[PDB]
């Protein structure tokens, strides 16, 4: 439980710092200090309206991508068995379908930011 | 044991979640999301404690493909929200006919 | 601590064969003292 | 032995964070937090490798979900738990759900509902063996070179047929 | 099932109170699954209309229930014909007589009458006789 | 069936199948599944607005070839399963003799079987 | 559904070595080059049997005979054991590589003052035969008879008698 | 298989997971590794349905080794006694079995 | 571009075939991506909002049945530590596995995706979707036959009969009442299922290439409503007598190939002792019938206003090939006297 | 000949890193079957000892498998020795 004890010393240390933080030096607010910053006048109302992306095509690819990855982690373990012949094709042949994968979006255009 | 107690549940509540539509799709889509982790850690549970080496496979495999469900998921979610504009499943009705 | 039942053979055949079997740690540490199960039961993973 | 069973609670009503539809990513900071916890739930049976990995690529995947939610799923005023009444009776309906059941399973330990399973904790449940000097769900997770092949053909293949799909559903003539 | 157990062990005419409660048991038990695919295909809108629908159409089952078990241990009993297939035909018509009261439409109680009537002529047809509808794959 | 001993999967017409006799090229069966293959020809044309009867006669030709080849392998498997079927079938009763008596057939002398006067 | 057995409080007792583990690795490789015919015989009858309750006269002869193995070190060059054990104790991975030179002055005792010589790489993980005379477990997992499988088909095929027999298809 | 394109040309492509006691990375044994192996060649080239009632106490044997649910109970009845007694009185833990 | 859209295709089917010849339950789910992942970009090709409409629904019912059935797996595993197809040894997870490939399958309430996602989607689209994924979860059904829940399984065959062939006679879009209609074909050959495997597949095959010579005759004819339908007996009047022609064949009057499963399904289960249940579907399929004749009466058997634009479409002539068409009508109307059949399927 | 050095050129000009990447991704996968230490590679992987092998029963006629591990028949590991 040891690295419970580190996380909960961590986390306790960081809500003391917040604490005396909040309470101890003062407080003081009018409403338009409380108001939100629109580097000095006032916001066209929203914050909230959406704020679409211009990059939506590559996000998804990240997570295929960033899913793979996960494929390929055991690689440390995966060198030291008896069968590294076809570990190696196996294991080329993921980084080979991501290369093609990353290939095929960037010559269909893909990465470049979508206007 | 009561640890496939709780976790069997969390499949439950995922599965009344899932196809329990408020008002947008995204909550709805991120509860499909969320319903493997606990097909995730439900089958992750037997295969620890069975012992069975190379099924430690499918934990790995089966999110491979439940977040690739999901990736196809959210990039239909883009086709909507442009000729939609919302994500909201009550509009999601042009087909009434 | 079996005297009270009705019904308990003494060290009765887990199972319905006669080979030996791993014992499930339920039976090994299932009376023991509380800091004794978590230093083996759970002592590897907790250990650092 | 409590951490076993109380994280798996913890797991419950975490789930109950987004299958009661709070604004996305307050969902979102319900299975981000289960997640966490469900790394847990694998850690205490071994599983290291496999905990890590919901660490990572959940974090990864949910990195989009939120930047989809306040881009294009966003309302001018997000839900929370407590504003919409439906909802919080949704988060409600999901904390007395298994209050009862943890109280009769701590009470009685025999509980029926669908599967029949005892209520001793889960301590006992663990093994004896000995792994020698190999971790077995490192190593049964290493077995996806030497032994998988044709199980990484398909996964590999898909994941190309998956960059293909996301580009030409979302590519509008 | 155990609501289809609870109506079958009781004999016919003979515990009448029982077999008509029973009978009850299954009408409300069917009222509640219609209602509940009711309000769910169709949102009628608030709560107030939508218990009310529930409230419909679980009286309106039960109610053929009620009749419909009732008459037929009374018939039994009185006639001391319990195999006689018009035992539950007699029961079978009153159900659309009730249905159409419950309508508040004779027009379509009176085909609904037949239709009930012959159905439950059938049921007896099969408790009867050695008549199965799940069979289990003998060949 | 798919679970007979000694099976090949996806084998279709095995090693043993050709110990039956083959069915005949005039098989009533074998001409229609060509005469299919005539039909089959004819609307061909039907579709494409050619003459139906004098088009051109390669495409009705290749049509009636197709149907009378895959037919008769068909054809030949068409009696290997009814063959296997019945094969094994009189095996069983061979081997179970307790579950298929035989009743000692008595003449219509002693049957009481009673008369029904319509009238 | 049955009888357990188990062997009584008394035969399962033995002169446990009680040595750390760290001396006992140590020693390791010398330890298990000459101290092996209780050793190989031991697992002999924990893989052929697969049952630890039979194979206690082979635990008591594996513990006594590793008894003597200390003995005969303890007798011979006590001191030359101890700065080579203290310093694979520091160590926490118990490395042999910070050891070479205590290694070596344990190495030249037993050569010269006892014979025992230190077996190079590779050549404990062997699968080297061991003389037991015991007899073999005939049913080492107590399996009972098997059903008998059901009866083989065989004769030759025959023409379906009157075709398909399907309704009203002659043939 | 609905087409067992694996025994036609005797390649394997997902058979090497499936039952329990196949082969494994440097031979890691499985928690049932016996009992499954009973209940395996128990009903082999017998057929599914004629393998239920014949080979049934391998299989039992082999799932309570994979639940072990009615020896938990069995614990169950243990653990319930014995708080139910030493809390009344009577038994005095031995000095092993508390440290 | 036409070279990928040949990939997706690809993979859909490799994922049918993955399924069909997997050993492991793990590898049947993976087929069902295989097919999932491509399916979406096929269905949306011409990239309407009704095509959008259509693929979100379409993605959200099987994510849902797909995502089921693994934790049916994952208890079978809990209780039988087996991956192999086989029997399933645990009642409550195979229970949950029939609700979850009945969603695929669209038979139980669970039908409602497949109606509204084939009338969004182009023809072309509409008979891939209703011809080829109706395989998949067919495969899985004939493999876990053994333990199938008698109850269970003919409830659901029954409602799939039931609405299927009930609301058919409500819809003007054809492709509306074919999705209607499969559903109806969907309760035959799930009917039997859990009776006799082999019936299955020949009803299936029977109803496979119906729903080709259709709907490949719906793409030539280039029709999206019955009065659409009806004008082109202006053009390719032989086109229109198929048509109905077709319409009476998946109607199930012999000698007709659609009397084949009708005929033959209703065989084994009065062998089975299942008698009145073989009875109310035959009878209850007059509504199928309903429908295809008025199909047929709009089309074929009657004349129709025309336009006058209409008369130039006379002076040009089609480009499409559309390929084994004429074999699709003959093996979909005149196959009734070749019935011992079934048995090379056996 | 003159296409492929021009092309190359190009390359090597406009982005060196994919022509690069190319490169060290190319001979990567064609060294394997130039490898003359995947052999050794296999026997590295071979000869590391996990699991202890269990001796057997000898009931005569073995003669490659020794009685002790000492005696010099049995597969050996001196090319590891000498690596
Ligand atoms: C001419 C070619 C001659 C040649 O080269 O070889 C002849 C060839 C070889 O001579 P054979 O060895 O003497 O023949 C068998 C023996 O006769 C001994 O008889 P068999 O029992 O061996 O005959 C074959 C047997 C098993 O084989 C079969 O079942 C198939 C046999 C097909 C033979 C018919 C000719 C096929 C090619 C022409 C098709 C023309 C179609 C026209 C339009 C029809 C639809 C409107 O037939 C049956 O069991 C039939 C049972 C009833 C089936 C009902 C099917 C559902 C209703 C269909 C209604 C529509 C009419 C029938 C259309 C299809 C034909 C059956 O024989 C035949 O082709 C037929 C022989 C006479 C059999 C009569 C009874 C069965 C067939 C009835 C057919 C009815 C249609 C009208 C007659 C056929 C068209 C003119
Ligand atoms: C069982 C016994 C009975 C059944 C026997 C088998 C019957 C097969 C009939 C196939 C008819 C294909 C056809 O003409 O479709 C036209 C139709 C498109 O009609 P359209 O919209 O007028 O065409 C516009 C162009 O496609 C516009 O094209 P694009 O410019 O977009 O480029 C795409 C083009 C690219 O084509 C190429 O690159 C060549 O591909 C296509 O057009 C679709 C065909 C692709 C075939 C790929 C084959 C891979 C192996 O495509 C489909 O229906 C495709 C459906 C999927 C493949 C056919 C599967 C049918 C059978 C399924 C069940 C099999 C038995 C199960 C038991
Ligand atoms: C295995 C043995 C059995 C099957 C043998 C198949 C031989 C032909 C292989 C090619 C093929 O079937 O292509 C079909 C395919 C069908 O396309 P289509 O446009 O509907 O065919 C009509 C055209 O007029 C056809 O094109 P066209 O108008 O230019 O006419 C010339 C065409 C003639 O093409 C044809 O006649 C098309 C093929 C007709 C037969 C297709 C197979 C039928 C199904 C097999 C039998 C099923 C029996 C079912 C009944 C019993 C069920 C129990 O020539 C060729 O296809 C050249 C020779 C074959 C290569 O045609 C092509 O690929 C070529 C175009
Ligand atoms: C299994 C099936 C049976 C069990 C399941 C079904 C149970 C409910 C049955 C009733 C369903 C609804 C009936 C609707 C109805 O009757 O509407 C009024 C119906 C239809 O009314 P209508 O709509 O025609 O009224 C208007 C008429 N015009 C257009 C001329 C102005 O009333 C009638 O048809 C006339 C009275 C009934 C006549 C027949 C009674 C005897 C029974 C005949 C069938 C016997 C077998
Ligand atoms: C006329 C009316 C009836 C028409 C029926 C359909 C006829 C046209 C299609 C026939 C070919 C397709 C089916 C057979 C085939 O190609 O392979 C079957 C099979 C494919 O291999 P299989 O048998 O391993 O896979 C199919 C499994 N069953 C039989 C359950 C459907 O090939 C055979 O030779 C069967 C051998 C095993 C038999 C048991
Ligand atoms: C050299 C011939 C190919 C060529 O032209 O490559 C460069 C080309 C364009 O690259 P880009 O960075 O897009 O150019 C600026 C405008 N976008 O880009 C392309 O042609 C596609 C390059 C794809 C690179 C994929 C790399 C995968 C991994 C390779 C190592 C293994
Ligand atoms: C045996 C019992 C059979 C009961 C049949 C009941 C049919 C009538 C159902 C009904 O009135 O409401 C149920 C409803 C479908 O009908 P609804 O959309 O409410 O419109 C009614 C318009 N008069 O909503 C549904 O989901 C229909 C449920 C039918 C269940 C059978
Ligand atoms: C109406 C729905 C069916 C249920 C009616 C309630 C009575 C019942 O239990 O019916 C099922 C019937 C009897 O089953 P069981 O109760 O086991 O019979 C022995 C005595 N207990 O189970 C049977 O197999 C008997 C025959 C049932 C009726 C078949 C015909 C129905 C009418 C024609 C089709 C509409
Ligand atoms: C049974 C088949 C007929 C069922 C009724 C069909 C609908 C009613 C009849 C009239 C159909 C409309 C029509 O125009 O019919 C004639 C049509 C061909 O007309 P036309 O193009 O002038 O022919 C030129 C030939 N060189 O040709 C046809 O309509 C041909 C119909 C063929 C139907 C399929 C037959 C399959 C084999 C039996």
């Amino acid at each position: 439980m040891n690295i419970m004890l580190t996380l909960l010393t961590n986390v306790t240390l960081a809500s003391l710092l917040v604490l005396i933080a909040f309470w101890l030096p003062q407080l003081n607010a009018y409403s338009e200090k409380t108001s939100p910053y629109e580097c000095g006048f006032d916001p066209m109302g929203s914050a909230r309206l959406p704020f679409s992306m211009k990059f939506f095509l590559v996000a998804i690819t990240f997570l295929l991508f960033d899913l793979e990855i996960a494929l390929l982690l055991p690689l440390p373990w995966a060198s030291q068995t008896n069968n590294l012949k076809t570990m190696l094709t196996m294991a080329l042949f993921l980084l080979i379908l991501l290369a093609a994968s990353l290939a095929y979006e960037w010559t269909q255009k893909g990465l470049e930011w979508a206007e | 044991p009561l640890v496939y107690m709780n976790i069997i549940m969390a499949f439950a509540i995922a599965l009344a979640g899932l196809l329990m539509y408020r008002s947008h799709l995204m909550s709805s889509l991120l509860c499909l999301e969320g319903m493997m982790l606990s097909l995730f850690i439900m089958s992750t549970l037997i295969i620890l404690n069975t012992h069975f080496t190379l099924a430690n496979m499918m934990p790995i495999i089966l999110l491979v493909f439940a977040a690739c469900e999901a990736a196809l998921g959210l990039s239909l979610l883009v086709m909507v929200s442009n000729t939609y504009g919302t994500d909201y499943v009550q509009n999601l009705n042009l087909l009434q006919c | 601590i079996m005297k009270d039942v009705p019904d308990w053979k003494v060290g009765e055949s887990v199972f319905h064969t006669t080979r030996w079997v791993t014992p499930m740690m339920g039976e090994l540490y299932g009376l023991r003292t509380n800091e004794e199960i978590l230093s083996a039961t759970y002592g590897f993973i907790w250990y650092t | 032995m409590y951490i076993a069973f109380i994280l798996s609670t913890i797991f419950v009503i975490g789930f109950v964070g987004f299958s009661s539809k709070p604004s996305p990513i307050y969902g979102g900071l319900g299975l981000i937090v289960s997640g966490g916890v469900g790394c847990g739930i694998v850690l205490n049976f071994g599983g290291s490798f496999l905990g890590l990995m919901v660490f990572l690529i959940y974090l990864g995947g949910m990195l989009v979900v939120f930047g989809y939610t306040t881009a294009m799923a966003t309302e001018m005023y997000p839900e929370v738990w407590v504003s919409n009444k439906t909802v919080f009776g949704a988060f409600v309906s999901g904390l007395m759900m298994e209050f009862c059941m943890v109280y009769y399973a701590l009470k009685e330990e025999e509980v029926e509902i669908i599967f029949k399973f005892n209520g001793l904790g889960d301590w006992v449940i663990y093994d004896t063996g000995d792994s020698g000097f190999f971790s077995e769900e490192a190593m049964g997770i290493a077995a996806l070179y030497s032994y998988g092949t044709w199980l990484v053909i398909v996964t590999g293949w898909s994941l190309l047929i998956g960059v293909v799909v996301i580009m030409e559903i979302t590519r509008g003539n | 099932k155990t609501l289809l157990h609870k109506y079958s062990d009781i004999p016919e005419g003979t515990e009448c109170h029982r077999k008509a409660y029973a009978s009850t048991s299954i009408g409300g038990a069917t009222g509640l699954i219609v209602s509940a695919y009711s309000i769910a295909l169709k949102p009628p809108a608030s709560f107030l209309e939508g218990v009310a629908r529930t409230g419909r159409y679980t009286f309106t089952s039960a109610a053929i229930g009620a009749i419909f078990g009732l008459t037929s241990c009374i018939s039994a009993q009185v006639r001391e014909k319990p195999d006689d297939p018009l035992n539950y035909f007699i029961g079978g018509c009153a159900g659309g007589l009730t249905l159409g009261a419950r309508t508040r439409s004779y027009g379509i109680g009176a085909a609904a009458c037949a239709y009930m009537g012959l159905t439950a002529a059938l049921v007896k047809m099969g408790q009867l006789e050695g008549w199965q509808v799940f069979a289990e794959p003998k060949v | 069936m798919s679970g007979r001993p000694g099976r090949v999967p996806l084998q279709f017409l095995p090693n043993e199948a050709r110990s039956l006799p083959p069915p005949k090229l005039t098989d009533p069966r074998l001409v229609y599944m060509g005469f299919l293959g005539y039909c089959s020809g004819l609307i061909d044309n039907a579709i494409r607005r050619r003459p139906v009867v004098s088009a051109g006669l390669h495409r009705q030709l290749l049509y009636v070839t197709s149907f009378v080849f895959f037919g008769y392998y068909l054809l030949k498997r068409q009696d290997y399963m009814y063959a296997l079927r019945d094969h094994d079938m009189f095996a069983y009763v061979k081997s179970h003799p307790e579950d298929f008596p035989e009743k000692d057939k008595k003449t219509y002398g002693e049957i009481l079987e009673e008369f029904h006067p319509v009238r | 559904p049955g009888i357990v057995e188990l062997p009584t409080l008394e035969d399962l007792k033995v002169q446990e070595v009680k040595v750390s583990s760290s001396v006992l690795k140590a020693a390791a490789h010398h330890y298990g080059a000459q101290c092996d015919k209780p050793n190989k015989e031991f697992m002999l009858c924990r893989w052929e049997e697969k049952d630890p309750r039979r194979c206690l006269e082979e635990g008591k002869l594996v513990n006594q005979c590793a008894l003597d193995f200390f003995r005969q070190i303890k007798r011979h060059c006590a001191e030359p054991f101890t700065e080579y054990w203290t310093c694979i104790d520091y160590s926490g991975l118990q490395l042999f590589r910070h050891c070479r030179k205590q290694q070596a002055k344990f190495d030249e005792c037993v050569l010269d003052k006892l014979g025992w010589v230190r077996p190079d790489l590779g050549e404990l993980s062997k699968v080297t035969k061991v003389k037991t005379d015991r007899p073999l477990p005939e049913n080492p997992y107590h399996s009972r008879a098997r059903p008998e499988p059901n009866p083989e088909a065989e004769g030759d095929l025959k023409p379906a008698k009157h075709g398909s027999r399907l309704f009203f298809w002659t043939m | 298989p609905f087409f067992d394109v694996q025994k036609r040309l005797g390649l394997d492509l997902d058979r090497w997971m499936t039952i329990q006691s196949a082969e494994q990375p440097h031979k890691i044994p499985g928690r049932c590794h016996a009992f499954e192996k009973e209940w395996i060649e128990c009903a082999h080239g017998i057929g599914g349905i004629r393998a239920e009632k014949e080979c049934k106490i391998e299989f039992d044997d082999f799932v309570e080794c994979l639940l072990r649910q009615k020896t938990m109970k069995r614990l169950s009845a243990i653990k319930r006694q014995r708080d139910k007694l030493i809390k009344e009185g009577k038994y005095t833990p031995p000095p092993h079995h508390l440290g | 571009n036409p070279i990928i859209y040949t990939t997706l295709i690809m993979t859909v089917m490799s994922g049918t075939m993955l399924v069909m010849i997997s050993s492991h339950w793990l590898l049947i789910w993976i087929g069902f991506e295989m097919n999932l992942l491509a399916m979406i970009p096929v269905l949306m090709k011409n990239f309407n909002p009704r095509a959008t409409e259509a693929a979100t629904k379409y993605f959200l019912t099987q994510a849902t049945a797909s995502m089921m059935l693994m934790m049916a797996i994952i208890i079978n595993l809990l209780y039988s530590g087996q991956w192999t197809i086989t029997k399933m040894f645990n009642p409550v997870a195979m229970t949950m596995m029939t609700m979850a490939l009945a969603m695929k399958l669209g038979l139980s309430p669970f039908h409602f995706w497949v109606p509204e996602v084939t009338q969004g989607i182009s023809l072309q689209a509409g008979l891939l979707l209703l011809t080829w994924q109706k395989l998949a979860p067919l495969s899985v059904l004939c493999q876990i036959s053994q333990s199938i829940n008698p109850n269970l399984m003919l409830t659901m065959a029954m409602l799939s009969i039931l609405i299927g062939g009930w609301g058919g006679l409500n819809q003007t879009q054809l492709r509306k009442i074919m999705a209607y209609s499969s559903i109806a074909h969907m309760g035959w050959m799930t009917a039997v299922l859990p009776y006799n495997t082999t019936m299955t597949i020949l009803n299936l095959l029977i109803y496979i290439t119906m729903t080709l010579a259709m709907f490949m005759l719906l793409i030539h004819s280039s029709a999206t409503t019955t009065l659409s339908l009806s004008h082109t007996w202006n053009k390719m009047p032989v086109i229109t007598s198929l048509m109905m022609v077709t319409l009476l064949s998946m109607g199930g009057l012999p000698p007709l190939s659609g009397f084949m499963p009708k005929w033959m399904i209703i065989q084994e289960m009065t062998k089975n002792e299942s008698i009145i249940m073989p009875t109310l579907m035959a009878m209850t399929a007059l509504l199928n019938l309903y429908f295809y004749m008025r199909l047929a009466y709009s089309s074929s058997l009657t004349m129709f206003p025309s336009t006058n634009n209409m008369k130039m479409k006379w002076q040009f002539e089609h480009t499409k090939q559309m390929k084994l068409l004429p074999t699709m009508i003959v093996l979909s109307t005149l196959v009734l006297p070749m019935t011992p059949a079934l048995s090379s399927l056996n | 000949a003159g296409r492929i050095a021009s092309f190359l050129k190009n390359a090597w000009a406009k982005e060196p890193v994919l022509v690069a990447s190319f490169a060290i991704g190319g001979l990567a996968i064609i060294l394997p079957s130039l490898s003359p230490y995947t052999n050794y590679a296999i026997r590295i992987n071979r000869a590391t000892p996990y699991n202890y092998p269990v001796p057997l029963r000898d009931d005569g006629n073995m003669p490659d498998v020794p009685s002790h591990p000492q005696d010099p028949q049995g597969p050996s590991l001196e090319w590891l020795k000498n690596l």
